[PDB]
């Protein structure tokens, strides 16, 4: 690799590098298993705990969204342009 | 249980300080139907709300009139076995 040259891969969301969620585990209903973390741009916009194996309607800038997670709390949706919902599934989960 | 789920209703509600927050979560233990609430995310504008039967057009046009603009930021049912 001489002196000079340039070198980048592309730049992939990488959940290890975000802080967690700012969550409260309500003592009253089962502890959620995944943590969400929501982007436009690839620039976080918040953060918060769903359920795994589960699904839930959310508001993702200007569109609702129907995401569903699996069981690695996984998320799928028809997200809109530019944004994204990424889950992970909690430590110890 | 199966069938039979909690509500979870999630706002957003820019907050001015604490005390647009104090006001939102009175607000919220005091609205029929309503188990619970927190205030957490990011910017501590997330209103996590649980409970049964809860009629979200009355709260959320309460939240509006009292607290700031809310929004709905999620609608789901609680996993429950």
């Amino acid at each position: 690799m001489e002196t000079g040259n340039k070198y980048i891969e592309k730049r992939a969301i990488d959940l290890s590098r975000e802080r967690d969620p700012n969550f409260f585990d309500n003592p009253g209903i089962p502890v959620p298993e995944c943590f969400w973390f929501m982007f436009k741009n690839n620039v976080r916009q918040d953060a918060g705990t769903c359920y795994s194996s589960w699904k839930m309607d959310m508001k993702v800038g200007p569109n609702w969204v129907h995401i569903k997670s699996d069981d690695n709390c996984n998320l799928s949706g028809d997200f809109p342009p530019g944004w994204i919902v990424l889950g992970k599934k909690r430590p110890g989960f | 249980g199966p069938g039979g789920e909690m509500q979870k209703i999630v706002f957003k509600i820019p907050m001015v300080d604490d005390k647009s927050r104090t006001k939102a979560m009175s607000l919220v233990a005091s609205t029929v139907g309503v188990h619970s609430v927190a205030i957490a995310g990011d910017l501590r504008d997330q209103v996590v709300v649980v409970g049964d039967g809860i009629d979200s057009i009355n709260l959320v046009s309460a939240l509006r009139k009292k607290v700031g603009p809310a929004m709905f930021l999620e609608v789901s049912q609680v996993k429950e076995d």
